[PDB]
DNA sequence: TCGGATGTATATATCTGACACGTGCCTGGAGACTAGGGAGTAATCCCCTTGGCGGTTAAAACGCGGGGGACAGCGCGTACGTGCGTTTAAGCGGTGCTAGAGCTGTCTACGACCAATTGAGCGGCCTCGGCACCGGGATTCTCGA
DNA sequence: TCGAGAATCCCGGTGCCGAGGCCGCTCAATTGGTCGTAGACAGCTCTAGCACCGCTTAAACGCACGTACGCGCTGTCCCCCGCGTTTTAACCGCCAAGGGGATTACTCCCTAGTCTCCAGGCACGTGTCAGATATATACATCCGA
């Protein structure tokens, strides 16, 4: 019958994930994604492994920066819950679209 | 030939990147918008990587090509090559 | 880097210390503006309104 | 016996000035022999593109001599030239006419 | 008592061959002059960094082509690549 | 942040943070000048 | 006794200013501003005029881009009136601070 | 002596229809009253970060006048490329 | 047997043991410091070469390197690195 | 729904002063040669990439139940447009003068250029301590009353 | 104002494999000369910038002033979040087969460089028309009753 007040697990996971560094997305689905969208530019390539790790690091850092600027937007609109008009606002302001 | 792998990015993994971003509470459309933005960024990198690989006549995309493409983008990844 | 490596009680320097050593400083963060250190992580930062507060009793 | 390389290739932009700018510019040790021709072609094409989208706005707004406002609109109206000229402040420019649709009464 | 590297007469002739009955002012001529210089510097510099990356010591047509395919966006890139290849082949065949 | 880095921060900034001046309460007292957020370190009470 | 409903003069000035191109800030106060803050780096310089015009064009374009991204923020927060926390949000997101 | 350069104003010299006028070139309907001070602050920051590089090239060239090419070169470094002065 | 490649590993070892007595370093940190020094070298040499083309000279002196460092580094770090450079050159001369 | 009552593109007459166009002349851009050195091409070997199969399990998937933030509705007066009147600094002609930018010989000394020499620096191969893991007590907040 | 309780940080054992170091051995850094031209410098213009001046007038500031909407408050509701139970593919560890990438050796033919000659671009003096400016003028459209 013991359950937390909602939000506590959220904040402790925030601290638990900021106190560590690792690859965060599971590696083989991301590798299959990279090969599948590299199909369209030159058929039957041959990657190395370190290039795939470099892509995973670049994409992970880009998503983290995007979500922090999204969270700034959502706190600015006197809300807490992130809605995708925040993300579209952030990529409209930053200049990528 | 492959399929469906853009859904290989799961539901909790986007939630984990949100938690490292420092985010309390997520809606249900962020998954679709996130897969869209991630696919756009990966196409804009892999185009220039494969362009370098075709110019240097090889059939292999090393880490140095990815770092050269990211140097052109304006992100400048360290720690490889 | 060496100061942070001692102050987390480790012998060597792993790149998390480099990320902390650049992004804690002010001028080196402005130099390394658009740079992602591999295996870096970010600074621990939680906003001011996402955490609860207590009023009664 | 004086056939300029602009005639010998058929283009309009020169190739001797491009060859001199490559050898003087210290970009590399050995300039090739077809690379300044190829680059004169690319420059001629992009100049033709921008002037082509300029002349339409020139005839549409009834003037007959192209002004920087016409150039600003001719660049910014396009989809992919706007991505080419990413952030460039053009002098005497002005902006596109746009009002947000949530302020009309 | 000096000389100057302007591209005024060249943009004049291209404007004659794309619109038979118009002219161009001074300020628009200076904007096109700076535009052509800037595009030239970006393409040449990207080509030169390709030549330095690949441990070779000569800029050729293939490196200028790869600088074009990197720097330009898609449809305009295919147009410029076809124009350049046509110019090179008509240069070297009737050479 | 972990503990000893902020201890270094403490030994840095405890001079510029606070100040001892003439109190209206009783003689003297320790003032405050920099706007402190709820939770940080202020000074180390050190002596013999 | 004839006065407009408020906002009409605003929208017609928006169209009236977007249908034109000129220098918009009066030139001699901006020139005195530029000389006064150039005092601090090297005493008794000597500008030309075209350098001052180039500075005025760069600053005018930067302010116009800043205000349009500010207006996107203020419309995102379900408001109309611009408040300076919008400007500080925009310069926080864009990466200039 | 001979040099009369006691100047205190000219941040107020960017007057107050002027920021309103820039805002209504930008397509802005209704403005508060602190936008004026905030805009003056941001303008001062930007003009400092351009005039610094302009004076650096002017000194390194060993001259006393800041020609237009140096301003174009400073803005070229910043990322805001400017056309139409060379 | 492999073809000999450049690296700045030994010099980072020497500066690290001059500024900390008993603090080692990993591999990944060494690759990061290698790429960092390569970055700073490329930026400063690019700025100096562009100055040399602007001024209608043809020779990189020390003057252009000082100007490039004063441009590219932010403020106080530039005011220390200029002093480091001048002290090293003047100890090199005599 | 209409009248009124605004500002707004719109037909035409005149100028100007910025732009189209001969011209000569020169200096940098076509013609010829010559060597040699960067690059094309064959071959190889050996490194690395890709593919496949079973085993454990950490982790994703998916219902359940709910209560807390998103959102809609409503009331006000603080704050900001709109206009009108009332000052001022901003353009704008002419003037001058002059500090400094730019241009011409003139002569070095400093960096390219090449021959002979060795020690700084990379590669391969050891060894061993910091770090990773296991497991348990102290602590430290949370959540129902 | 409390106490159950569930993670959680601090602490010391067992093992192992990345890091520091040491010898060997090259090949690029060092030294020692010449030799030329890039540049430092004295001098000599002559042209834009800064300061001054009066004069004219668009423009900026102060002040009412009406009003409308940012902000505050309340309600309600539904959907996102903790959590228990259930599958399944991520991963590891492995063997295996072969594509391709650096690498060297060798012709070779494309270009750096030199000498001669001559017209394409450029500075400059022409006249002369594209659009600005001025003046009415039908005509779109904002707002109360």
């Amino acid at each position: 019958p013991h359950r937390y007040r909602p939000g506590t697990v959220a904040l402790r996971e925030i601290r638990r994930y900021q106190k560590s560094t690792e690859l965060l997305i599971r590696k083989l689905p991301f590798q299959r994604l990279v090969r599948e969208i590299a199909q369209d530019f030159k058929t039957d390539l041959r990657f190395q492994s370190s290039a795939v790790m470099a892509l995973q690091e670049a994409s992970e850092a880009y998503l983290v920066a995007l979500f922090e600027d999204t969270n700034l937007c959502a706190i600015h609109a006197k809300r807490v819950t992130i809605m995708p008009k925040d993300i579209q606002l952030a990529r409209r302001i930053r200049g990528e679209r | 030939v492959l399929r469906d792998n853009i859904q290989g990015i799961t539901k909790p993994a986007i939630r984990r990147l949100a938690r490292r971003g420092g985010v309390k509470r997520i809606s249900g459309l962020i998954y679709e918008e996130t897969r869209g933005v991630l696919k756009v960024f990966l196409e804009n990198v892999i185009r220039d990587a494969v362009t370098y690989t075709e110019h240097a006549k090889r059939k292999t995309v090393t880490a140095m090509d990815v770092v050269y493409a990211l140097k052109r983008q304006g992100r400048t990844l360290y720690g490889f090559g | 880097a060496g100061n942070a490596a001692r102050d987390n009680k480790k012998t060597r320097i792993i790149p998390r210390h480099l990320q902390l050593a650049v992004r804690n400083d002010e001028e080196l963060n402005k130099l390394l503006g658009r740079v992602t250190i591999a295996q870096g992580g970010v600074l621990p930062n939680i906003q001011s309104v996402l955490l609860p507060k207590k009023t009664e009793s | 016996k004086a056939k300029t390389r602009s005639s010998r290739a058929g283009l309009q932009f020169p190739v001797g000035r491009v060859h001199r700018l490559l050898r003087k510019g210290n970009y590399a040790e050995r300039v090739g022999a077809g690379a300044p021709v190829y680059l004169a072609a690319v420059l001629e094409y992009l100049t033709a593109e921008i002037l082509e989208l300029a002349g339409n706005a020139a005839r549409d707004n009834k003037k007959t001599r192209i002004i920087p406002r016409h150039l600003q609109l001719a660049v910014r109206n396009d989809e992919e030239l706007n991505k080419l000229l990413g952030r460039v402040t053009i002098a005497q420019g002005g902006v596109l006419p746009n009002i947000q649709s949530v302020l009309l009464p | 008592k000096t000389r100057k590297e302007s591209y005024a007469i060249y943009v004049y002739k291209v404007l004659k061959q794309v619109h038979p009955d118009t002219g161009i002012s001074s300020k628009a001529m200076s904007i096109m002059n700076s535009f052509v210089n800037d595009v030239f510097e970006r393409i040449a510099g990207e080509a030169s960094r390709l030549a330095h990356y690949n441990k070779r010591s000569t800029i050729t047509s293939r490196e200028i082509q790869t600088a074009v395919r990197l720097l330009l966006p898609g449809e305009l890139a295919k147009h410029a690549v076809s124009e350049g290849t046509k110019a090179v082949t008509c240069y070297t065949s009737a050479k | 942040l972990p503990m000893p880095m902020r201890f270094r921060h403490l030994k840095k900034t405890s001079k510029e943070a606070v100040g001892v001046y003439r109190s209206p309460i009783h003689g003297r007292g320790l003032f405050c000048k920099r706007n402190i957020d709820a939770g940080e370190m202020v000074i180390e009470y050190a002596g013999n």
